[PDB]
């Protein structure tokens, strides 16, 4: 367990009205930052043997990595190169007899094929992408409304990590694996880009896409990595995101190729709640279509709160508007309110739209500041892809 | 009916 | 290309312009007329592209010229306003501001909000541009703050206008401009801004915040930042300005949980209720008071804590047995393990295991000089009298962090201060400087003078003899005290000096000036005569202590050099180094989270002593603050192979968890307790860090900062730097003889209470939605500074960055900041 | 797959498209129903005219017989086929026996209308769940509402079309013995009660109300104006 | 008329108006980011040690003496044994990828240890056979089975009395006592294949059965069985049913048959007959060795793996039935702190249909409603609002607009 | 990216793995920038409403 790698955010400078007090906040962020970087060079440069070099000599450059397979005796094991050959090495002293393990990737000299080392985070590059390291700057502020559904999610990834006596004190197990399902365009993603600004976790994500690879086996064994990857690295979220992509309903496929994707997800279905029962790995996927998901994937066990983001409703629009209108320049004269009352089904990333158009159409008329009626028109302009589709006044 | 049909790669 | 309108005002500007070739009399008075309305009309008009300034891209050469000549008299000033307003869109600042302050006055209004700034900026540019070489120039500019900084204030640009005034160094005026409506953006502003700011600014800052307070009679506001600046004849003022009572009132509540003592003359009404609530007697009958709503008056037993059920008798051992029941009960008025078998209990421990034990008796019982004076009467006077130090630091301990008009302290401790036997003396000198910690009465002063200069004294003696010295003054520099301190210090032996203990001389010398930098120029110059290295040890510590949580990122930049440096005699002053840091550091929480890079940078290419002092160092920095990154960070490095860092570590994790509770840490202890079992001095220690995680059963916090995490409280930063250089060596003073020095956290011990009293001290339960702390700086409007609210029915506890919100408007709090104990004035606006 | 057919039991003892049904009665314009003392008025809401079609041929709200309204949601084509049921149900009744229909009876005969046509395939349920009050009990006031299920329910009041759910939650919180006390008070209430109309315009809202013995009268846009405008004038207590 | 923005046009847009610090503190977010950037790279490169053991257990002189004496010896396997004399052998061995050689054994060898298909080793350069090398114990296949015992005990499977017994007489009353299966004379059923809804059961009645196994429990994970390269897949499937045969009283538990037991069609066209081809080295594997298999659709099996030859038994998991799912319920709850008086039995009856999971979450969720309201018992009151949000909340629609006619 | 059609025998599976990649890069956890896309297309209704 090498403890939770979390993502690395600099603090957060608040005022944001540009006033000095930002510059001075930034300038402390940037002084200490200098200073950091000062040790950093100045521990390299201040900075100015006769028994590792000895040990580089017998192994010398390069090293093969093949898989362990057997340890014959204390000073033998069976080595398979990296190409699925086999060899009959032989275990040097340097190389710990303990970290030896069947399956382990060893280090192999390249002259005489002979144990030299033990090659520990030898996870893909597929899986160690996987992992945020640099924290998305979008804090629980920034997301308007959904207290409801962010409660739901903060009682799974964030709340059992803070105050664990809670939950182990009354006997729950604290709820791991949310399905954050909805209209695109509500909050889906943006509230999990907040868990990672939050959490101290280690953040991998996925894309529901990526571990789809073509090889036989290539799919379910990186979704065997990714969930070996956090569970090695302690507190632990994998976001999957558009899970819709490998995890779609189950059915006899005449299709090699869609048995495969099914033989990925049926392993994302026991990675998850299947003999020897997990760690502490928490799961958040996301889907704008819940009603297509395997039965089995969304089973509750797997993922046990299904947070249901619907499209905004009246009070949380006019919360939406304000967190993407708070470094606007609104005139005095900009009433949300004519446009937040509407009924049209004014998304959450439709109010997004509505004010980078409003702001553009202030350029338009040589303005940086909006007045009401940019946001009239912008609604207009920006309010297409859905048209107009509704019954005809057959119900009175 | 008709199913247009996709597929992997044993190496 | 442009349009009719566009074309032809790119024309009538033109001909306007060009019109000037001339000197006819009919060309400059029309047609600067022209130009005047023009630029007029579009600069005072919304944000739109100023036509006139995107049309006239003119040259001023001809008419800045003929402006000498043409009419140097009002024609004159008018060419100035055109070509003035024309320069704020180009890059022309010298000209662009000295147009204005030579052409035509009129006003700033005219122009524009857009104009008024600019001029704003290139005025506070022209000031900063201009040093004290000549004030000619300084008469016209400050004649135009005079009037610009008016215009912001009216148009919510608050920020600029506290701004501009800041940027000319002088921040007079706000004084006289801010209105009922406007006191609390700019007050908020600069308490926010002052940390920052470098100095001197930053302290006047607190004074120029601190009057706006003034001016509108919100006097609760002004002892905030009084104590900030910690000037105490400000605080007088306020003191004698409070005709109100209950203003008064309060305000010595705020004044006594920062430990400040101003002696009350008799003319002050209430001065036995000001002389009790100052002196802190009142404080024992809440924190009983506070347990029985809490119904947490039963104490508690190691056994319980440690949970040994779970897990798969030493006289060390033992001691850390006597700890934990020492801070996990400590203050509750009740152990069931060192008040009724004491004697038995201490016999177990050997010498200094009776000392620690002893000392514990007086930890348990803390803010009763009767209860726990009453509760010290059974051991002290040991048949093995050596435990005596040991009721000595619990006679000096119980008066800690309170102050009785009898002064207990050095009655008892006096007769025995000059107690031959050595062990005896440590006792003394330490339990009193706990007990009058930052009191810098002369008397104890006075008296703890002769033990510095006592030969007869052993080392250890003598280092809590400076030590306790150095806690009585902490923060005052007393040049009596100081004088003893810094002639002391001097006076010593090179031979001597290489011991541990006299690790401790040098720290009474900083304690002594905490919070001043200003004049450790002076003390760093006398303490240069020793020879090395306890000259640069005593250099760099007394260096730290100046500049705690100044903030000054100088120092921290000349405080990380050392640290930085890679090198016996050197490693004393990086390990004080790193702990500078921590300490200068842990003011804003913009620089103190970024220290923990720095500080993780130091763990990973650092060496030996730097890898020691680290996990220390993160023990500032959040003290009684469960950050899950930090609190990871111990952990990782709690398992280290040299046995410093494990200690140091563990120790470190006791300290960000004291009194929280968090589950977390404890079952994050509990398993390293298994790791470690083998190793007793592990085992000591990290038993020692589930102790500290169950301070006061987590109803008392050792952080130093109160008030919003605003109000220094410098008796507290006493303690903890005590404690954490001391365990700089934690073998030879930790895992050695002394300890004891683990009381010295005692000094900033204290409870964090939400019990909410109606107007006549009963408790009022009040809805108070409680939660995380938002700033309100820069929201316009009643921005809600409470966030993952969670409505508790008062009384209620605040982890560490929490703070409580009267959510019923039916009551008015006198004091804005809800912390400690607040009168509540019913609210004569409600109506029911 | 359970719901493409009328009388086939989904394998839960659900009928499906009967379920299916009262999401038109969703789909139509919210109308409320509350009963008083002497006045038992009932309010149509989301009127909604087109600018230039004459709102006579529009009416939502009538009058099943002398003493009983009968105000309805759901699709129009089928409402106006049910009230000419009603209509003609409520005059064949009383020749048959001389007393006039009773409310409650010819709630029974409409949810016996519906009920017979959601009993068998081959006929589509009436999606309308209409809202009957009438005083025709001859003493005590009773509005009922009917469901396209075929069950007929009695409430002291109600809420039915497109907002049900919020006009129900804010009607029992405020309906009391004080609020219905008063004749103008009933009124009152269900101006307020229909003054969360999807817009909340306040011009759209169109209450009838028929008094014990009385005759009908459907509001004209000048005293429900005053009435919206009095209603205004009490809500002007909260500054 | 959408005016371009003329260049005349942005110079004033980002000038005009510009608040004084507008410049600087923009300046100050770009400085720290690229500051940031090399922060970074001065250290991004953290050093992965490479299992070097500790200093004291070295022999650096002898370990020269071992690279430089030992060589490295292919591994490969004794196909046939032509025995040209009998007294020179001239075996053939298969190098595994390299080629297949007929070599003749090094000196050290005996004739007599190198028996007809042992694994042996050979020197890369002539291929002789130096040394006999123990039979192949399989990396992935050795770390499937069981090795730690699961902790769910037999009494936390509530609710399926009737099919833990069926299971009971085919993987453990077979094993323990097969005196039963023999005085009657009755093949006991070697394999059930577990079926039901998902998140009835299915797979804690597999680690109930492994907690009591007394066997060897032998997990098979699904995805190991379907490799890369062609034929791993079937290599792999005989590596563990040899692995239990070897073993006295085997059990193999393919969980989530599905991944490796598709009904059959052909594909050649790609891989995926390499998956089938898979299952045919397993359907002729099964047709003491007890065999489970658990698939919450069962449907996409092959008709030729679910036959009475192979899977003699099939056990269905149903929906619990209401005096089971009481049952199910007081298994999750003895750990929970919830009120004494809790009527079950009533909460019972609001989880119509439910699984025996979703009781569970109701379970689970009725704390973290009494975790949201500070109350450290969770009361009955939770838990109706617990059935609210695990099993209404997610049932259907059937609300009370249409649900007004059922009374 | 035509509309996701529901997986099974006969569906749009693979061009709808690949839409739902470019769904999330443009507008995925991992905010992009400085990339614009001007997708052309002559029948506006047929694509998802995620796209
Ligand atoms: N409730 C909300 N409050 C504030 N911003 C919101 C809210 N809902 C959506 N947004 C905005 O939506 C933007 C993008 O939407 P988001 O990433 O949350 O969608 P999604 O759930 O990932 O959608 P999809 O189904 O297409 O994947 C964010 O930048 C965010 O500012
Ligand atoms: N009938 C049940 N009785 C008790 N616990 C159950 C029951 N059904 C599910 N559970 C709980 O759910 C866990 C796993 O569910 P289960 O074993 O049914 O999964 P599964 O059937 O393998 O699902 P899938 O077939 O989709 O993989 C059990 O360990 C237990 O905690
Ligand atoms: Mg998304
Ligand atoms: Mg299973």
């Amino acid at each position: 367990t090498k403890g939770p790698d979390a993502a690395s955010k600099l603090p957060l400078v608040t005022p944001h009205t540009q006033c000095r007090l930002k510059l001075l906040k930034l300038e402390r962020i940037k002084d200490y930052l200098l200073m950091e970087e000062e040790f950093i060079r100045n521990q390299e440069q201040m900075k100015p043997e006769e028994e590792r070099s000895k040990v580089d000599d017998l192994r010398g450059t390069p090293m093969s990595v093949g898989t362990l397979e057997e340890i014959i005796d204390d000073n033998h094991a069976i080595v398979s190169t990296s190409v699925g050959s086999e060899h009959y090495v032989s275990i040097l002293s340097f190389v710990d007899k303990d970290l030896l393990e069947p399956g382990c990737s060893v280090l192999l000299n390249h002259k005489v094929h002979a144990v030299i080392g033990v090659l520990m985070d030898d996870t893909d590059p597929l899986v160690t992408v996987m992992k945020v390291e640099k924290a998305p700057q979008e804090t629980y502020a920034d997301i308007g409304g959904l207290d409801n559904q962010i409660q739901e999610i903060k009682e799974s990834v964030e709340l059992p990590l803070t105050h664990p006596e809670y939950y182990e004190e009354m006997g729950i197990k604290p709820p791991k694996g949310v399905i954050l399902y909805g209209p695109p365009g509500t909050g889906k993603t943006l509230l999990a880009k907040a868990v990672a600004n939050q959490t101290s976790a280690t953040f991998l994500r996925v894309v529901g896409s990526e571990l789809i690879q073509k090889y036989l086996g290539d799919g379910p064994k990186l979704v065997r990595e990714l969930f070996r990857v956090a569970e090695e690295h302690a507190p632990s979220i994998v976001f999957i995101d558009e899970i819709d992509a490998i995890g779609t309903k189950r059915y006899d496929s005449n299709s090699g190729g869609e048995r495969e994707i099914q033989r990925t997800m049926l392993e994302l279905l026991n990675q998850l709640d299947g003999f020897d029962s997990r760690g502490d790995v928490k799961v958040i996927m996301a889907t704008n279509r819940i009603e297509t998901l395997d039965p089995a994937l969304i089973r509750p066990g797997r993922i046990d709160r299904k947070i249901e983001f619907p499209l905004p409703d009246e009070k949380t629009k006019k919360r939406i508007f304000q967190i993407h209108t708070s470094r606007m320049t609104l005139a005095d004269d900009v009433t949300l309110d004519d446009l937040i009352m509407a009924k049209d089904d004014l998304s959450g990333a439709d109010i997004k739209a509505i004010c980078t158009e409003a702001g553009l159409m202030a350029l338009r008329e040589r303005r940086m500041k909006v007045t009401n009626e940019d946001f009239k028109k912008s609604k207009e302009n920006v309010l297409y892809k859905k048209q107009e589709g509704t019954p005809e006044g057959l119900y009175l | 009916a008709x199913x247009x049909x996709x597929x992997x790669x044993x190496x | 290309e442009l349009s009719e309108e566009d074309k032809q005002l790119q024309d009538e500007l033109e001909m306007l312009v060009e019109r000037l070739g001339e000197k006819d009399t009919s060309l400059y008075r029309p047609a600067l007329e022209e130009l005047r309305r023009q630029i007029r009309s579009s600069t005072t008009s919304m944000t739109s592209v100023p036509k006139p300034l995107k049309f006239l891209r003119p040259h001023y050469g001809k008419l800045k010229e003929i402006y000498e000549n043409m009419a140097p008299g009002e024609n004159k000033r008018f060419a100035a306003d055109i070509i003035s307003v024309l320069a704020m869109t180009m890059s022309g600042e010298r000209e662009c501001l000295k147009y204005r302050l030579v052409g035509s006055q009129e006003e700033l209004a005219s122009w524009g909000h857009e104009y008024v700034r600019h001029l704003a900026g290139e005025v506070a540019k022209e000031w900063q541009e201009l040093d004290d070489a000549e004030k000619v120039q300084r008469e016209p500019l400050l004649t135009l703050v005079k009037e610009i900084v008016p215009y912001n204030m009216a148009h919510n640009a608050e920020h600029e206008a506290c701004d501009l005034l800041m940027e000319i160094e002088q921040v007079d005026m706000l004084e006289k401009d801010i209105d009922e409506n406007a006191y609390a953006k700019v007050c908020l502003y600069l308490t926010s801004c002052v940390n920052y700011v470098p100095e001197p600014e930053n302290s006047a800052l607190l004074r120029c915040a601190l009057g706006v307070f003034r001016k509108f009679s919100r006097f609760p506001e002004a002892l905030r930042l009084a104590l900030m600046l910690n000037d105490m004849e400000l605080v007088e003022d306020i003191f004698t300005s409070c005709k109100d009572v209950v203003v008064q009132k309060q305000m010595a509540f705020m004044l006594g949980r920062h430990g400040v003592f101003l002696e009350l003359s008799e003319d002050v009404e209430e001065y036995e209720d000001l002389t009790e609530i100052m002196s802190n007697v009142q404080l024992n009958s809440n924190f009983l008071a506070l347990a029985r709503e809490l119904d947490i008056m039963e104490p508690k037993v190691p056994d319980d804590i440690y949970k040994t059920h779970l897990e798969n008798d030493s006289a060390r051992m033992n001691l850390a047995s006597s700890f934990v029941n020492g801070f996990v009960n400590a203050a509750f008025g009740q152990d069931k393990l060192l008040t009724d078998d004491g004697n038995k209990w201490l016999y177990k421990n050997k010498d200094h295991g009776m000392l620690s034990a002893a000392a514990s008796l007086g930890m348990i019982l803390l803010w009763d000089v009767d209860g726990g004076l009453t509760q010290i009467d059974k051991y002290l006077y040991s048949s093995e009298d050596y435990i005596k130090s040991g009721a000595l630091l619990a006679c000096g301990i119980v008066n800690s962090g309170v102050r009785n008009e009898c002064d207990p302290a050095l009655a008892l401790l006096s007769d025995y201060v000059l107690h031959n036997s050595n062990t005896m003396r440590l006792g003394s000198i330490f339990g009193l400087g706990l007990a009058y910690a930052g009191s810098n009465r002369e008397d104890v002063l006075t008296l703890l003078l002769p033990v510095m200069g006592d030969s007869k004294s052993s080392m250890e003696v003598a280092g809590v003899t400076a030590l306790a010295c150095g806690m009585i003054a902490v923060g005052s520099c007393n040049g009596d005290v100081t004088s003893t301190i810094l002639q002391t210090i001097m006076e010593k032996s090179e031979t001597e000096l290489k011991d541990t203990y006299a690790r401790w001389l040098p720290l009474g010398l900083g304690l002594n000036h905490l919070g001043k930098g200003e004049a450790i120029e002076a003390i760093l110059a006398a303490l240069e005569v020793v020879s090395e290295p306890f000259r640069s040890f005593a250099n760099t510590l007394v260096d730290v202590c100046a500049y705690a949580g100044s903030g000054n990122v100088l120092k921290v930049q000349q405080l990380l050099h050392i640290c930085s440096e890679h090198f016996a005699d050197m490693g004393a002053h990086q390990g004080v180094a790193v702990l500078g840091i921590a300490l200068i550091a842990m003011g804003e929480e913009i620089g103190a989270e970024m220290a923990l890079r720095t500080f993780g940078h130091l763990l990973r290419y650092g060496e030996p002593t730097l890898r020691r002092a680290v996990p220390l160092a993160l023990a500032l920095i959040s003290v009684s603050n469960p950050r899950l990154n930090i609190l990871d960070t111990l952990s990782k490095f709690s398992h280290d192979a040299d046995p410093e860092v494990s200690y140091n570590s563990i120790f470190a994790m006791g300290m960000v968890g004291s009194g929280t509770n968090n589950a977390r840490l404890a079952a994050m202890l509990r398993q390293l307790a298994q790791y470690h079992a083998k190793d007793p001095n592990n085992l000591f220690m990290v038993r020692l860090a589930q102790g500290l995680t169950h301070l006061g059963k987590g109803t008392l916090t050792l952080c130093p900062y109160h008030s919003d995490r605003q109000l220094m409280s410098q008796v507290a930063v006493a303690g903890l730097l005590t404690v954490l250089v001391s365990f700089l060596d934690v073998r030879n003073i930790i895992l050695g003889k002394s300890h004891y020095v683990l009381y010295g956290l005692v000094a900033a011990m204290q409870p964090r209470m939400l019990v909410t009293f109606d107007e006549e001290l009963r408790p009022l339960p009040v809805s108070v939605r409680v939660g995380q702390a938002v700033d309100v700086v820069g929201q316009a409007g009643k921005p809600k500074t409470i966030t993952g609210f969670q409505t508790h029915t008062t009384p209620v506890l605040l982890a560490h960055g929490e703070r409580a919100e009267l959510a019923t408007e039916e009551f008015l709090p006198v004091t804005p900041i809800l912390e400690g104990f607040v009168i509540l004035r019913k609210n004569p606006n409600y109506d029911l | 797959s359970y719901d493409r057919a009328i009388t086939v039991f989904s394998p839960d003892g659900h009928l499906f498209q009967v379920e299916y049904a009262q999401e038109a009665v969703k789909k139509g314009s919210t109308a409320v129903g509350v009963r008083g003392r002497d006045i038992v008025v009932l309010g149509v809401e989301k009127k909604s005219v087109a600018k230039l079609q004459d709102e006579r041929t529009v009416r939502k709200i009538c009058a099943l017989d002398d003493n009983v309204c009968m105000a309805f949601a759901g699709l129009t084509a089928d409402a106006r086929i049910v009230i000419n049921r009603a209509r003609v149900e409520c005059q064949s009744h009383r020749l048959t026996v001389e007393d006039p229909v009773t409310v409650e009876y010819i709630t029974r005969y409409i949810a016996s209308l519906k009920q017979r046509y959601t009993q068998s395939n081959g006929r589509r349920p009436f999606g309308i769940s209409a809202l009957i009050v009438g005083f025709d009990f001859d003493g005590t006031p009773r509005l009922y509402q009917t469901d396209p299920s075929g069950t007929y329910h009695a409430w002291k009041a109600n809420a039915i079309g497109r907002g049900a759910k919020s006009v129900r939650e804010f009607l029992e919180k405020n309906y009391t013995d004080e609020a219905i006390e008063t004749d103008d008070l009933t009124i009152k209430l269900v101006i307020k009660a229909l003054l969360e109309v999807v817009q909340s315009g306040g011009k759209n809202i169109e209450l009838a109300v028929m008094r014990r013995d009385q005759s009908l009268k459907i509001l004209n846009p000048e005293e429900i104006e005053k009435y919206v405008a009095e209603i205004e004038k009490e809500k002007e207590e909260n500054e | 008329p959408i005016r371009a923005l003329d260049e005349g046009d942005i110079a004033l847009l980002k000038t005009y108006g510009q608040s004084t610090y507008s410049r600087q503190i923009k300046q100050v977010e770009d400085d720290i980011q690229q500051l940031l950037k090399k922060i970074n790279e001065l250290t991004g490169i953290k050093e992965s040690d490479t299992g070097l053991a500790p200093p004291a257990l070295w022999d650096l002189a002898a370990d020269k003496q071992t690279l430089q004496s030992e060589q490295p010896l292919q591994v490969a396997r004794c196909t046939k044994i032509i025995n040209a004399d009998s007294e020179d052998p001239k075996y053939i061995i298969n190098v595994k990828q390299f080629a297949k050689f007929v070599v003749d054994l090094s000196d050290q060898v005996a004739p007599t240890d190198i028996e007809e298909g042992m694994r042996v080793g050979v020197d890369r350069n002539k291929y002789q056979i130096h040394i006999p090398l123990p039979p192949k114990i399989d990396p992935t296949v050795t770390m499937m089975q069981v090795e730690e015992k699961p902790d769910v005990t037999y009494s936390d499977v509530g609710g399926c009395k009737e099919q833990i017994e069926k299971l009971r007489e085919v993987v453990e009353t077979p094993l323990l006592h097969p005196e039963r299966f023999v005085n009657l004379g009755i093949e006991p059923p070697k394999g059930v294949l577990l079926f039901g809804p998902p998140g009835t059961g299915k797979t804690l009645c597999a680690r109930a059965v492994a907690n009591r196994t007394d066997a060897c429990f032998i997990r098979v994970i699904g995805s190991e069985l379907v490799q890369k390269y062609v034929g791993e897949g079937a290599r792999m499937v005989r590596e563990l049913f040899e692995m239990a045969r070897t073993k006295k009283a085997c059990l193999i538990f393919f969980d989530e048959i599905d991944a490796i037991g598709g009904a059959r069609f052909d594909d050649g066209a790609g891989g995926d007959n390499e998956v089938q081809r898979t299952m045919l080295e397993l359907i002729n594997q099964l047709d003491n060795i007890k065999v489970l298999m658990a698939t919450n659709r069962p449907d996409t099996l092959d008709p030729a793996l679910m036959r009475p030859g192979r899977l003699d038994r099939k056990i269905e998991f149903s929906l619990p039935d209401l005096e089971g799912r009481t049952h199910i319920f007081k298994i999750h709850a003895r750990s929970m702190s919830v009120e004494r008086d809790i009527r079950f039995e009533l909460l019972a009856r609001l989880c119509p249909n439910s699984t025996g999971a979703e009781i569970r979450s109701v379970c689970t969720e009725a704390g973290m409603f009494a975790i949201r309201a500070r109350r450290k018992i969770a009361t009955e009151k939770d838990f109706l609002e617990a059935v609210n949000k695990v099993i209404k909340s997610y049932a259907k629609f059937s609300a009370t607009p249409r649900y007004m006619t059922y009374n | 990216g035509s509309s996701r059609l529901e997986g099974g025998s006969g569906g749009d599976s693979e061009v709808q793995r690949t839409m739902l990649e470019l769904l999330n890069q443009l507008d995925g956890f991992e905010a992009t920038k400085n990339i614009k896309v001007i997708m052309a297309t002559n029948r506006i209704d047929i694509l998802d409403s995620a796209l």
